[PDB]
This record gives structure tokens, C-alpha cells and sequence, in this order.
RNA sequence: UGCCUGGCGGCCGUAGCGCGGUGGUCCCACCUGACCCCAUGCCGAACUCAGAAGUGAAACGCCGUAGCGCCGAUGGUAGUGUGGGGUCUCCCCAUGCGAGAGUAGGGAACUGCCAGGCA
RNA sequence: GCUCAACGGAUAAAAGGUACUCCGGGGAUAACAGGCUGAUACCGCCCAAGAGUUCAUAUCGACGGCGGUGUUUGGCACCUCGAUGUCGGCUCAUCACAUCCUGGGGCUGAAGUAGGUCCCAAGGGUAUGGCUGUUCGCCAUUUAAAGUGGUACGCGAGCUGGGUUUAGAACGUCGUGAGACAGUUCGGUCCCUAUCUGCCGUGGGCGCUGGAGAACUGAGGGGGGCUGCUCCUAGUACGAGA
RNA sequence: CCUCCUAAAGAGUAACGGAGGAGCACGAAGGUUGGCUAAUCCUGGUCGGACAUCAGGAGGUUAGUGCAAUGGCAUAAGCCA
RNA sequence: GGUUCUCCCCGAAAGCUAUUUAGGUAGCGCCUCGUGAAUUCAUCUCCGGGGGUAGAGCACUGUUUCGGCAAGGGGGUCAUCCCGACUUACCAACCCGAUGCAAACUGCGAAUACCGGAGAAUGUUAUCACGGGAGACACACGGCGGGUGCUAACGUCCGUCGUGAAGAGGGAAACAACCCAGACCGCCAGCUAAGGUCCCAAAGUCAUGGUUAAGUGGGAAACGAUGUGGGAAGGCCCAGACAGCGUCGAGUCGGCCUGCGCGGAAGAU
């Protein structure tokens, strides 16, 4: 007859925006997530829905780093 | 139990699969600290011989390139449902 | 008939069976019943097959079952349309691929465990073979 | 220049555990007391201060040792892009890419800066 | 200051009935039939637990397995909504064979008689009545038998119009009500002069090689093909008898 | 409106597909500084039991997160002032 | 519903979002015309990236079987003030070792795809922006990946590519959507594609080696069977096997793998 299910929300467009070698300017999206999947390296801030983003101009670079094997960005600038 | 072998010229999926084809199989003969040596064997002179225990068991000799290379059978592939050899491991004893 | 106890989730996606099989060795017995074709069995052939094979055997030597049928499957009623949601669980099935050991034997002699696994492989839809415990 | 110890890093398990040693001159630790500074939802346990009689017991560092964790080929297998084929619920062939698991084996980290003890 | 929650929010402010109905449209979309499908249905088969004194396989076939048909109930919405007339009966059929009878046969837990079951076989044959709109079904009484299906659930430009399904009316029931019910009840317009195809008959033309009158041959086609009972064989064979 | 899956390893992606949630809460449950580290079990211990609190050990986040799910979280985003 | 002369160039869509919207309409996407501008864009190679799919795996979340170990717990005597002690058709967690399974599991993890960078060659700028004009928002089938349905439907709903739509020609008897292939016009020239070459009907009654005897080819499964071909390996055998009746003098026996056939196989003009 009828279902009980048949609800889903909007999709929201997460994930990474610039990858490895792209050369962003200041303010630039670098990844959109939910938590720290990637964490902020050097020159990459991390704002209040753990959106990373650029500090400065330069060029996105993935690692992965410390005692944990965490995956940060940075921007070489 | 001996067993003759070539060297095998081709290596990945698509040689593996024409060897079997053919009623031969891949096997690799290591250990030692000598390079791994990637050899075709018949299939039924080998499935025949390791119908036996003692094949599993006993030292064997790889005649390949006329040399004698003594081995323990190590690991077999069988075939999933068919009673057929895909590939033999040899440690070099 | 086997059934899970409990499950996360009650409706599975119909999926596919491809591939070859994992569990291809007489692991616990002596003998074997492997599947050479592929196919769905459901957890009444499973147990007509294990009866036939069990009776065969007059409780004598011991019988591994080495499929679960853990996979439900919906069917819609009689007279219902398509849609309006999925359908109830009917009934359970074990995906089978080529080379899975379905069931083990130990304890008889092999030409009672040939006859016993040809009475079982009779209840079953997918041709089957004999096998027996390699050293390796 | 070597050996030891402390601090700060690189690196992030071949680097971690366990198990057997082993070190007190120095360093480190425990330690010794607390009207003090400061502290305990009680307690100088911790934090903190004033110390140097004692011990390396614990911890810590170092060394040894595969019982583990960890790393890990080769080959084969699985999958798969493209083209083609079949008996097309699934496969196969040509070509390219090629795991995971497991196997042999590796494996008791290595390294920069500064300071101090000793030789 | 909004459950403007029908959440891009027609108005500040809104429910129903129509079988008294009507228009514009749609086979974009249902009801019939066709189609695709074959879950379901029906019919085969495989395995053989067991029932059958004993004995799986005379007969039956648990648990399970594999098909076939298109054949029920369905699924789908592909054809038809500038109409593809519908249940049942009547008339007239025609095919399939999974055979009801009659014919041939194997096995039988087949003495005989008479069955059971399976195989072959489609030539022909294959009830009348009571009740009900019925098909069906039950019942009565026949029959060698009263087959099962397909054919637009064969057949309304062939008939009927009892049923379904307009407008009238009533009951039960639901509704405040209009009205409504795949509840019931009484009443209630069935058109077509056949062009083509087809079919049943029947002529005209020309042909068939000079014309004409007859008698033929027989390629080929069609029709037909059912069966009871009694007696004899013989109260024999068979049977303890019956 | 939110979360997961379907969704084919960027994004997005349908069905009367499979599962759950929201229409708030909080002047602290916000800011910052300083500090702290979980579940669960074993051994012992007034009442006290399977489970209270205490002590030690094992364990190492298997806890926690104001409320679903997912992704996070020890430098904690968890716990206390 | 219908919409009237001609030729030339380009050429869609049947999607998203919203809608008292769902066969309507609007913005965007896709078409066209114009203007303007960067190697702007595409293919390939190389380089930098993230990934959690396929596959795999089982530490985690669940599920699963077997074995071991056994904390405890039922089922019950003897005891019974309070207790205890043997004891089980026994049911058994944890842990340990083995075995599988997962869309909503992941201590692993491709191919592809995607984003960015660089470099050639090639391509009628193929790109982006802005402006004039639209149409379209019923899609269909086929391939691949899936949900749904019965891995039913010429079913339904997504993703992605192809074709039809809007595409003639050749092939598949006939047959939008399959295969080959993109028709500017003319030719009584030639070469090919898919597909074919005995006759209908264009081209081999072609060559060589095999298989089949079923008209299999030219419909149908489990399963059944000394059909028949090939391969590997055995048992027994002139100390006489196998079958028939010690005799008899040569092979015999039945599993394995595989090629092609056979039965299974009933429908209506
Ligand atoms: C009028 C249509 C009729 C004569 C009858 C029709 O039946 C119906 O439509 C049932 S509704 C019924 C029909 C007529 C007209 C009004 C009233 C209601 N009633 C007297 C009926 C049986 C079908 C169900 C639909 C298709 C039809 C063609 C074939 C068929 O069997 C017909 C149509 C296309 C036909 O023209
Ligand atoms: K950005
Ligand atoms: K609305
Ligand atoms: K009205
Ligand atoms: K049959
Ligand atoms: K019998
Ligand atoms: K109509
Ligand atoms: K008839
Ligand atoms: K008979
Ligand atoms: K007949
Ligand atoms: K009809
Ligand atoms: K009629
Ligand atoms: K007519
Ligand atoms: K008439
Ligand atoms: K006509
Ligand atoms: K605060
Ligand atoms: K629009
Ligand atoms: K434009
Ligand atoms: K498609
Ligand atoms: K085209
Ligand atoms: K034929
Ligand atoms: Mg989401
Ligand atoms: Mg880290
Ligand atoms: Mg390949
Ligand atoms: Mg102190
Ligand atoms: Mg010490
Ligand atoms: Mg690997
Ligand atoms: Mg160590
Ligand atoms: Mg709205
Ligand atoms: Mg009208
Ligand atoms: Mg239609
Ligand atoms: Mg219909
Ligand atoms: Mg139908
Ligand atoms: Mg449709
Ligand atoms: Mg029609
Ligand atoms: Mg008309
Ligand atoms: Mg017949
Ligand atoms: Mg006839
Ligand atoms: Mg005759
Ligand atoms: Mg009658
Ligand atoms: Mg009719
Ligand atoms: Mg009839
Ligand atoms: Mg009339
Ligand atoms: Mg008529
Ligand atoms: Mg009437
Ligand atoms: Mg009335
Ligand atoms: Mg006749
Ligand atoms: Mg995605
Ligand atoms: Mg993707
Ligand atoms: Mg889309
Ligand atoms: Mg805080
Ligand atoms: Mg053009
Ligand atoms: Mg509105
Ligand atoms: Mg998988
Ligand atoms: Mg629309
Ligand atoms: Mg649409
Ligand atoms: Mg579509
Ligand atoms: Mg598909
Ligand atoms: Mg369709
Ligand atoms: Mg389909
Ligand atoms: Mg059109
Ligand atoms: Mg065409
Ligand atoms: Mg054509
Ligand atoms: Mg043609
Ligand atoms: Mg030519
Ligand atoms: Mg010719
Ligand atoms: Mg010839
Ligand atoms: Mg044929
Ligand atoms: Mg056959």
C-alpha cells in the first residue's frame, strides 16, 4: 500500500575543490567536509563547518604527516 | 620426483591463461638468495605426480634449462571447481 | 531451515553473483559437495539436501554445512502492482559462485560419501561435484 | 673524534609491544621536607615551592632476544579501460592497467640542532 | 506578526452530488479483446524418504530439483477512446491433442470378469431434463462415451436480450443532504438494401491451333469412416465357488 | 528540511526504492585560560545484591558528543574549574 | 485540427530547477545568427592530485559454521538450621584456532573517470563572454553499471555511451532503435564494409585437415544412455586375463578430462 521511507536531503556538494598542484588565490576553497577528514596545514585555515581554505596564494599541497598518518593541506606559497 | 620446465618468456594474465590453454601452467621457483624463476610446467605430468602425498612432502628437482634445481612444493592454486593445477609456488631447498 | 538470527537491516538489494567462489577446499572433513555451477540456494534445498545426505549416512560420521543462507529475498503478492515499496521477505538464499563447498563429511567411506553427497546434489539446482581433502 | 645523558625537531610501527639483561660521576628519576609561593570539589597524589641524606626499586635510557605487532617481494589469481566474441542471469579472446589476501623474506628503527658528563 | 506544513507561499475569506447530465481532449490513461511476460495456473519430468504383508518405482510419491504450455489469476500499458458491441443462450462451426468413447499395445499388487497405470492413435462419435440470466454446479434419468482446450473467453453488418450498464420506482445500508452501494428489487428502443475479400451455387467470354458432335482417361479435389444389444462359439477357457 | 545507502572511488543523479531524524535546545551547553581523560572487566572491600561508592590492576576509547545518521574529535571537538 | 511557392547554410530537445505543476509555463541546459577575446578548447604523452567503487578482506559493525577452552546457568538426587558435594540427552558467554557472508561493514584497494600543470601534432575557434531569434522540457531501443519487479515483461526508475527520434544506403527473409555505413548532383567505371559465394540470387559445388549421421545444423533444462571422436592415467593379462562353456589363446575392465551428436521435446487455419 504505502511506504514509510521515501525522504532524503539535499545533496551537499562536499569534497575537495582545488587538488594537488592547483594554484589558488587567498580566501579559495580547498576542501568542503564534515569534520577534519583533511586537517590545515601551512597557510590553510580551517573554518567553523571544517571547511579548509587558503591563507594565501600559491599552490594546494597534499600530505600525509605526524603520528597518526593524518592527510593535511598546505599552500606553498 | 623430477619434472621438466621452461622459462617462461611471457608473464601477466594473458600469457598465464594461453599457457593454460595449452595444458601447461605457470609456476615460480624462489628462495635462496637467488632471483625467482618464472617456469611453465605440463599440467598432466605434474597433476598426476601430485595426486601422491609424498610430492607435497619430499624434495623435488626441477630439471629446467637442463640445470636441477631441488624445490618443496610450497603453495598450489588449484583450479576452482575443475581438477586442474593454475600455478605452483617451488622454494629452492 | 537456516535462517540469521537477527540482521541490521531487513530488505536487501537484489546485487548480482559473479565471481569465482571463496572456500573452494574440504576445510573441515574429509569430503566434499562443491558447487560447479552458479546460482541462489535457498535455505529449504539446503535442508532437503542435508537431510538426504544425513539419512544416507544412518547419523553416522559428521556433516559440515558450509553455506548460510543469509541473503533475504522479497516477493511481491498475487494481484499487487508494481511499486508502492518493496516486498516482504519470503525467504532466505546463500549466493553460490563456481568451486564453493557446500557441504563436508567425515567419518564414512568415501563410496558412502559419494552416495550420500549424489542423493543430497539431487535436491539441489546447481551441478555439483565430488571432492576430497588435498594435502595442499 | 668516540661513549653517556638531557632538551627540541625530522620521521610516524622495518620505528610499536613482550621478554632477558643493564646504568647512577654527570644527567634523569624517584627521593627529602613544606611557616613559605602556589595547590587538593578530601589528600603536598598531582600541581608548587625549599632542598640533596638515600636508591636505581619503580620509571626512564641503553643493550640483547622473533613470541607478537609491523613491513614485504616474485609469480599467480581477482577486478578493469578499449576493441572483439559466446552457450549472454554470466563469461571468453586481443591489448593496456593490475590488486587484496597469502608466500619467500625483512625486521629489535634511523636521523638533525643545541647543551652537559666522561674518555 | 504566517503548521502561508500543498512548506517558491493562487484569496483576508470556500465543502459536496450528478445514473438528468454537458463540452474540449487522450489510446499520453483504466474497463473488453489482442500483445509482451509467465509470478500464479495447468501439464510433464528428476531425486527417492516412505506407503504398498515382504518389496521405493503394480499403484502412490514426503523433502527438494528441472522444464513445457499460453491455459487460469495476475503484471505491464504496446494497438484501438474522430467507438475494436460486451455475459449467457440460439444458429453454424473449425482446429489442437494433454484421448471421454470406439481401435492397437506394455506393465499390473492382470485367474476370469472387470479394473489400475503408461504408450500409440484425432477416423468417426461424444445426453435430455429440473433449478438458476447463468457459464458452471447440484439433482433426475440416459449413453459406448456424455473429452479437454484454441478460434476477438469462435460466432449480435447471423438471431436473442434473461444477465451486465442510462433515464422511473422501492427496500436494506451509508450519508445532515443532493445522492450512493462490485447489495437487492420491479420496469425498461439491439440499426445497416453487401462494393471488395471469403464462401455456396450458377452462367457469359476467350483459350486449348481447321471446324464440329459425342464418349472418355483421371492429375487433382471433395464426401464417407460412429456404435449398442442379443444369440452362437460356451456355461467352454479361467475359477474353491461366485 | 537533515543523515546514511542506492550513487557506477570528483560533483550531481530517479522510483509510491531501503533505513532513520528535524520544525529545537543552551547566558551556558557561548568566549577564553588552566587543568583532566573513557567503556568494560578481573582481584579485594560495612550494609551492598549482577549492577552504587572505595582501592589496585587489566584494558586503551570497544567511551563521550544536549537530540538522527554520517564524517570528525586526545593539541581533544569529550570531562572539570 | 489546419496553416498554401523555391533553393542554400547550420541544426536541437524530450533534461535540471520551480510551478494548484505534471500533455501548460518560466530560468538554466541544448540550436541558430551576430559581435568580441585568450593556444581559449579537444585528443595524446608526461607530471601533480584527491578518492573508497570493482575486487578483496573480516581488526571494526553485523551475520555464520566447526573445533578447543570454560566463567557461569538451567535439568535433578543425596543433604537441608546454615550449608555443601557428586552430577548431567544437557543449554552455554568470553577467549583461542579454523570457514564463509554484507547496499546502509573496512586495520586494504584497482581499472576507469574527474581536477590541475606542461609539451607536440592536429582540428574551418572546435572555447568563453555578451547580444537578436528560437525550439524543447511525452522520449524509444540497444550496450554497460544498478534500484524496482520474478537478474519476468517490447515492464519500470536512475547513471553512462550508441543509434532511432531528426538518417537514406548495404546486412540481419520480412524487421525505427542491432551490425556495416553518414545520401551535394550525374556515370551502363573501379575497390571494399558488415554480410556472403549449390539454385531462387551477385560471388568458391574453392583448397587442405578434422568432426557430426542427429536434416544435428535449422527451438527447449534438470537428468538419462555400451552413440561417436580426441587426450592423459590406471587395474588385470601368454605364472593364460575378459566373456562363454579346468578349458580358451588376446587383450580386457571402468573411472578421468574433453569435441560433436542422442533421448528428455505436447497446441490449436
Ligand atoms: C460504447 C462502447 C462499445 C459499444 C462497448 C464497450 O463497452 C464499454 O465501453 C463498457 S461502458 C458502456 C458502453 C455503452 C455506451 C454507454 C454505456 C456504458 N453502454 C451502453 C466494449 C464492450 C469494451 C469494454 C471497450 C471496447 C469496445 C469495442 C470492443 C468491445 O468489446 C467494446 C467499444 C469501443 C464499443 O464500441
Ligand atoms: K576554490
Ligand atoms: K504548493
Ligand atoms: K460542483
Ligand atoms: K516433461
Ligand atoms: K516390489
Ligand atoms: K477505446
Ligand atoms: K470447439
Ligand atoms: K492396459
Ligand atoms: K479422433
Ligand atoms: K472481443
Ligand atoms: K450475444
Ligand atoms: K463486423
Ligand atoms: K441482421
Ligand atoms: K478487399
Ligand atoms: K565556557
Ligand atoms: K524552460
Ligand atoms: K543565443
Ligand atoms: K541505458
Ligand atoms: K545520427
Ligand atoms: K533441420
Ligand atoms: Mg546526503
Ligand atoms: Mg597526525
Ligand atoms: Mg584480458
Ligand atoms: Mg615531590
Ligand atoms: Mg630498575
Ligand atoms: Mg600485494
Ligand atoms: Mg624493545
Ligand atoms: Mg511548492
Ligand atoms: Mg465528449
Ligand atoms: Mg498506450
Ligand atoms: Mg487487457
Ligand atoms: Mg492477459
Ligand atoms: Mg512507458
Ligand atoms: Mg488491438
Ligand atoms: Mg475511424
Ligand atoms: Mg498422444
Ligand atoms: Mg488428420
Ligand atoms: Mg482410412
Ligand atoms: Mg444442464
Ligand atoms: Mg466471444
Ligand atoms: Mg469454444
Ligand atoms: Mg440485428
Ligand atoms: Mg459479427
Ligand atoms: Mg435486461
Ligand atoms: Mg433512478
Ligand atoms: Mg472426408
Ligand atoms: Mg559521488
Ligand atoms: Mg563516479
Ligand atoms: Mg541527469
Ligand atoms: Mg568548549
Ligand atoms: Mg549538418
Ligand atoms: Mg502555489
Ligand atoms: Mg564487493
Ligand atoms: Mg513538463
Ligand atoms: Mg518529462
Ligand atoms: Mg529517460
Ligand atoms: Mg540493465
Ligand atoms: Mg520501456
Ligand atoms: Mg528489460
Ligand atoms: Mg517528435
Ligand atoms: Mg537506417
Ligand atoms: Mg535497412
Ligand atoms: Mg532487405
Ligand atoms: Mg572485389
Ligand atoms: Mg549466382
Ligand atoms: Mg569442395
Ligand atoms: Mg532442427
Ligand atoms: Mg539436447
Amino acid at each position: 500500500g504505502s511506504t514509510r521511507n521515501g525522504r532524503d536531503s539535499e545533496a551537499k556538494r562536499l569534497g575537495v575543490k582545488r587538488f594537488g598542484g592547483e594554484s589558488v588565490l587567498a580566501g579559495s576553497i580547498i576542501v568542503r567536509q564534515r569534520g577534519t577528514k583533511f586537517h590545515a596545514g601551512a597557510n590553510v585555515g580551517c573554518g567553523r563547518d571544517h571547511t579548509l581554505f587558503a591563507k594565501a596564494d600559491g599552490k594546494v599541497k597534499f600530505e600525509v604527516k605526524g603520528p597518526k598518518n593524518r592527510k593535511f593541506i598546505s599552500i606553498e606559497a | 620426483f623430477t619434472i621438466n620446465a621452461e622459462v617462461r618468456k611471457e608473464q601477466g594474465k594473458g600469457a598465464s591463461r594461453r599457457l593454460r590453454a595449452a595444458n601447461k601452467f605457470p609456476a615460480i621457483i624462489y628462495g635462496g638468495k637467488e632471483a625467482p624463476l618464472a617456469i611453465e610446467l605440463d599440467h598432466d605430468k605434474v597433476m598426476n605426480m601430485q595426486a601422491k602425498a609424498e610430492f607435497y612432502s619430499e624434495v623435488l628437482t626441477i630439471v629446467v634449462d637442463g640445470k636441477e634445481i631441488k624445490v618443496k612444493a610450497q603453495d598450489v592454486q588449484r583450479h576452482p571447481y575443475k581438477p586442474k593445477l593454475q600455478h605452483i609456488d617451488f622454494v629452492r631447498a | 531451515m537456516l535462517q540469521p538470527k537477527r540482521t541490521k537491516f531487513r530488505k536487501m538489494h537484489k546485487g548480482r553473483n559473479r565471481g569465482l567462489a571463496q572456500g573452494t577446499d574440504v576445510s573441515f572433513g574429509s569430503f566434499g559437495l562443491k558447487a560447479v555451477g552458479r546460482g541462489r540456494l535457498t535455505a529449504r534445498q539446503i535442508e532437503a539436501a542435508r537431510r538426504a545426505m544425513t539419512r544416507a549416512v544412518k547419523r553416522q560420521g559428521k556433516i559440515w554445512i558450509r553455506v548460510f543462507p543469509d541473503k533475504p529475498i522479497t516477493e511481491k503478492p498475487l494481484a499487487v502492482r508494481m511499486g508502492k515499496g518493496k516486498g516482504n521477505v519470503e525467504y532466505w538464499v546463500a549466493l553460490i559462485q563456481p568451486g564453493k563447498v557446500l557441504y563436508e563429511m567425515d567419518g564414512v567411506p568415501e563410496e558412502l560419501a559419494r552416495e550420500a553427497f549424489k542423493l543430497a546434489a539431487a535436491k539441489l539446482p546447481i551441478k555439483t561435484t565430488f571432492v576430497t581433502k588435498t594435502v595442499m
